[PDB]
C-alpha cells in the first residue's frame, strides 16, 4: 500500500464498494479510513480481488497468499487408453488386460 | 447534462513504464473502458520471442556442453528471456550469432550485432564458461502474437535445431485505477488511470494505441446483420 | 519427453488437499490484485 | 500419428452424431454407476 | 434429454416396448436407405457439417421423431413377419 | 433493521424502495442502489411482495427454465433461503408437474 | 483471422437476439461486458420524475373514492412508455382529469404535440362513484436509473418525486460459449439478449451502445 500512496494513487472506487460489503460482514470496524479498513482485512489474510473478465471486484475480500503445491506422479499422458479391437487370451479368447 | 470529451494525460517513464489518465468520465465508464483494454493488452499485442536454437555439437535439448556450467535446458530457459526489438516494421525474422570462449560469463551483449535489431537487455546472463569452455550458437528470433508453445510451431533452422517456447506478447503487467472525480456540477464521475509495463520491444504508449485500435476494429463487425 | 502441466495432471499440497487440473485460464481471465498481479491457483473453499 | 491429417477429425464428427457412449466408474454399487452421455469431442487427454 | 421423451413414454404400456419399437424402426430405415420414411422433407433431421447441411445419418434419432408424428402403427401380431419384409423390399428397394 | 411503523412490522428499505415490476428491481441492483440480499418492496404477478431482489431473481431463473410462469410461481418456496432440502423438493415437484 | 458473421433474430420492437461468432480466445467477454454496462447506464430514454394529485399530501396517503392507493398509482406511472418525437424536447408535463365510475387508462392523458404514448391501454387507476382524479405528471429525457430521494424534482409543493426509470433497456443478459473453426477450438461465440420497452428497438439499442464505445476510444488523442 505505502508504495501506492507515494506513487500518487489513492483508494479505488471498487475497494470502497467491497469495504461497504465488508462492514456488513463485521470484517472491518465502521468509521475508519479506507487504509485502516484494508489493513484490518489484510491482517485477516484477505485482499480485494478484481475479476479479469468483468473488471468489477469480487463482492467480498478473498484470502490470497503463497502456497507450496506439488505435481504428483499421476499424469493423464500415462493413463489415457482406448481400444476398438486387439489381443485375445489363449484359452478364453477374451481381450487382454 | 451530457458530459463532454475528457482531458487525456500521459506520464511515460522510459520505454518500460507508463501511466495513462482519462478525466472526467461518466460514472461506471472507468471500468467499461479500463477492463476490455487490459484484456486486449495482455493477449493480442504483437511482440518478439526466441523460437529456435542450434548449438554446435548438440543434437537435442537434453545435452550438456563441456566447459559450460549450465545445461542446455537452462541455456534455452535463459534465451527465452531475451527481448529483441525490430526497428524495421517489415522484418519478421532474424538469426543472432554468438561465439565465446575462455573464462568468461557470456551475457546477451556478446551476440554479434545485426542491423535494425537492438537487444534491450544486454546484461542478461547466458552461460558460465571455464578455461577451455567453448560455445557457438544460432538463435532464431521471430515476431508473432500471443503464446505459441514449442510443440505447436516446431521451428527448426537445420536438422539439429531445438524448438523453443515463445512468449510473443511484449506486455509484462497491466493495472488500472478508478478514482472519484467531479465537474463541480455533478459527482460520482470516474477518473481512469491505466498503468502499462512492457519489455521495451514496444513502448507502453504504443501498446495502448494498438489495444484501442484492436477494440475499435472489433466493434466494426456489428455492421452487417442477418 | 518434457511434460508441461496439462488438464488432468494431479496436484497436492502438504496438508492433503489434492485435486486434478480441470481448467487452464488465460492470464487475462485470472482474478488479480489491484496492482495488476494475477493469481496462479484458484482453490475452492468447499474443500476446507 | 503424423500421417493423420486434419480432415480426419471432421470425418469422426460426422460418425458420432446422435450416438451415445457409456460412462462407468468403479465401484458400481447401483444401476447409476453406468449412465449414457452424448460425447463432445475435446482436445486433451481428460474425460469431462 | 431426448426431445419429447415424456410424450413417448405416454404412447406405451411399458417403457421397454418403446425401446423395441424405436430400435426395430431404425433397423427398417437403415436397411432400406431411409426411403420408406413417413416424414416430409422439412421434418427430416439435419446434420451440420463443415460443407453444410445433410440428412441426419442416425436412424435412431429419426425413429423417435417419426414416432412422435403419429404416422407409425405398433403392436403385436400385426402382420406375419416374413411377409412384411417382402412388401417393404418391394415398395422401397435396397 | 426490523421496526414497527403504524403497529405493523416493516423495514426502512421496504418503504424507501418500492418497484413496479421485477425488471426494475434488478436494474436498481445493477446501478448499486440496493444489493440482492436487501429487503425491498417488489410488485410481481399482481401481488405487492416483501422480499429481496435476489429472491425475485431466483423465482425468475425457475420461471424461464421451465417456460411456464404460472406453474413456476407455485413450486418455489419464496420466503426462505434456498438450501439443500428446498432445492431437492423443487426438483421433485418440478418432475411431477 | 476471418471476418466474424453477425446474426439477428427479432420479435417486434421489444426483443432481439444477437450472435457474433467466431472470435479469438477471450474476446467474447471483452465485448459483451462493456457493451452490457453501456446498454444499461447510457441509453437515452424517458421517465416519470414527478406527480401531483389534487387532494393528496404525501406518497403513502389513500385517495377516497379510488381503489388503488397512491403508491400503486405511482407504480403504474413508472410503467408508462412515453416517446419524445422532437429531438430538442428535454421535458413535458402531462395532464389528466377524470371522475365518476371509470377505469382510467393511458389514452386519457391530454394529448401533447410531439408526445407519443406507446402503450395507450396501460391501466392507471379504477375510480368508483364520486371518486375524483386530477393530476399532473412530469416526464423528462434521461439515461440510467435515478432513485426519487436523489434527483429531488418538485415543480410545486405536494409534488411527489418518482423513482426515474429512464433506460428504454429493461434487461441485458449475455452468454459466451466455446466454438471451433477447423483446427482452432478455443474460439468464442457471443450471444446477446436485449429487452426494451418498445420506444427504442433492441437492434437500435445495441447500435447506440456500440457507437458510444467507439467515441470513447477516440479520447486517446491530444495528450499532456
Ligand atoms: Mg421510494
Amino acid at each position: 500500500f505505502g508504495k501506492r500512496k507515494g506513487e500518487g494513487f489513492g483508494v479505488d472506487k471498487r475497494e470502497v464498494e467491497v469495504l461497504r460489503r465488508a462492514e456488513k460482514l463485521g470484517l472491518v470496524t465502521p468509521g475508519k479510513t479506507p487504509e485502516e479498513q484494508l489493513k484490518e482485512l489484510f491482517l485477516q489474510g484477505k485482499v480485494v480481488l478484481y475479476d479479469g473478465r468483468t473488471g468489477e471486484p469480487i463482492e467480498g475480500p478473498i484470502v490470497v497468499g503463497q502456497m507450496f503445491i506439488m505435481k504428483l506422479y499421476h499424469m493423464v499422458e500415462d493413463k489415457m487408453h482406448a481400444r476398438s479391437t486387439g489381443p485375445y487370451s489363449l484359452i478364453t479368447q477374451q481381450p487382454l488386460g | 447534462s451530457k458530459l463532454k470529451a475528457p482531458v487525456f494525460t500521459v506520464r511515460t517513464q522510459g520505454r518500460e513504464y507508463g501511466e495513462f489518465v482519462l478525466e472526467p468520465l461518466e460514472r461506471g465508464f472507468g471500468v467499461t473502458l479500463g477492463n476490455p483494454l487490459r484484456r486486449i493488452l495482455l493477449s493480442s499485442i504483437p511482440g518478439t520471442a526466441v523460437t529456435s536454437v542450434y548449438i554446435e555439437d548438440v543434437l537435442h535439448e537434453f545435452s550438456t556442453i563441456p566447459g559450460v556450467k549450465e545445461d542446455v535446458v537452462e541455456i534455452i530457459l535463459n534465451l527465452k528471456e531475451l527481448v529483441v526489438r525490430f526497428l524495421n516494421p517489415s522484418l519478421q525474422t532474424v538469426t543472432l550469432l554468438l561465439k565465446a570462449e575462455g573464462p568468461k560469463e557470456v551475457k546477451a551483449r556478446d551476440f554479434l550485432p545485426v542491423a535494425d535489431v537492438e537487444i534491450m537487455n544486454p546484461d542478461l546472463h547466458i552461460a558460465t564458461l571455464e578455461e577451455g569452455g567453448r560455445l557457438n550458437m544460432e538463435v532464431r528470433v521471430d515476431r508473432g502474437v500471443g503464446y505459441v508453445p514449442a510443440e505447436k510451431h516446431g521451428i527448426k533452422d537445420r536438422i539439429n535445431a531445438i524448438p523453443v517456447d515463445a512468449v510473443f506478447s511484449p506486455v509484462r503487467r497491466v493495472a488500472f485505477q478508478v478514482e472519484d472525480t467531479r465537474l463541480g456540477q455533478r459527482t460520482d464521475l470516474d477518473k481512469l488511470t491505466l498503468r502499462i509495463w512492457t519489455d521495451g520491444s514496444v513502448t507502453p504508449l504504443e501498446a495502448l494505441n494498438q489495444a484501442v485500435e484492436i477494440l475499435r476494429e472489433h466493434l466494426t463487425y456489428f455492421s452487417n446483420p442477418q | 519427453q518434457k511434460r508441461k502441466l496439462q488438464v488432468g495432471d494431479k496436484l497436492a499440497n502438504r496438508h492433503g488437499n489434492k485435486g486434478v487440473v480441470a481448467k487452464i485460464l488465460p492470464v487475462e481471465d485470472m482474478p488479480h490484485l489491484p496492482d495488476g498481479t494475477p493469481v496462479d491457483v484458484i482453490l475452492n473453499p468447499l474443500g476446507v | 500419428q503424423r500421417d493423420i491429417k486434419d480432415e480426419v477429425w471432421d470425418a469422426l464428427e460426422e460418425v458420432i452424431h446422435g450416438k451415445v457412449v457409456l460412462l462407468n466408474r468403479a465401484p458400481t454399487l447401483h444401476r447409476l454407476g453406468i449412465q449414457a452421455f452424448q460425447p463432445v469431442l475435446v482436445e486433451g487427454q481428460s474425460i469431462q | 434429454a431426448e426431445p419429447g421423451i415424456d410424450k413417448l413414454f405416454g404412447m406405451v404400456d411399458s417403457k421397454y416396448r418403446l425401446t423395441v419399437v424405436v430400435a426395430k424402426r431404425a433397423q427398417q430405415l437403415l436397411r432400406h436407405g431411409f426411403k420408406n420414411t413417413v416424414l416430409e422433407p422439412e421434418e427430416r433431421p439435419k446434420m451440420q457439417t463443415l460443407e453444410g447441411l445433410f440428412d441426419d445419418p442416425n436412424a435412431v434419432t429419426w425413429a423417435m421423431k417419426e414416432l412422435l408424428t403419429g404416422r407409425l402403427v405398433f403392436g403385436e401380431n400385426l402382420v406375419p413377419e416374413d411377409r412384411l419384409q417382402k412388401e417393404m423390399e418391394r415398395l422401397y428397394p435396397v | 433493521a426490523p421496526i414497527k411503523v403504524a403497529g405493523r412490522e416493516t423495514s426502512v428499505g421496504r418503504l424507501k424502495y418500492v418497484f413496479a415490476n421485477p425488471d426494475e428491481a434488478l436494474l436498481a441492483v445493477a446501478h448499486g442502489i440496493v444489493d440482492l440480499q436487501d429487503v425491498v418492496t417488489v410488485r410481481y404477478m399482481g401481488k405487492r411482495l416483501e422480499t429481496s431482489p435476489g429472491r425475485i431473481l431466483f423465482a425468475r431463473i425457475v420461471a424461464e427454465a421451465v417456460e411456464d410462469e404460472k406453474v413456476a410461481w407455485e413450486l418455489i418456496q419464496l420466503d426462505v433461503p434456498q438450501e439443500k432440502n428446498s432445492l431437492k423438493d423443487l426438483v421433485y415437484q418440478a418432475f411431477l408437474r
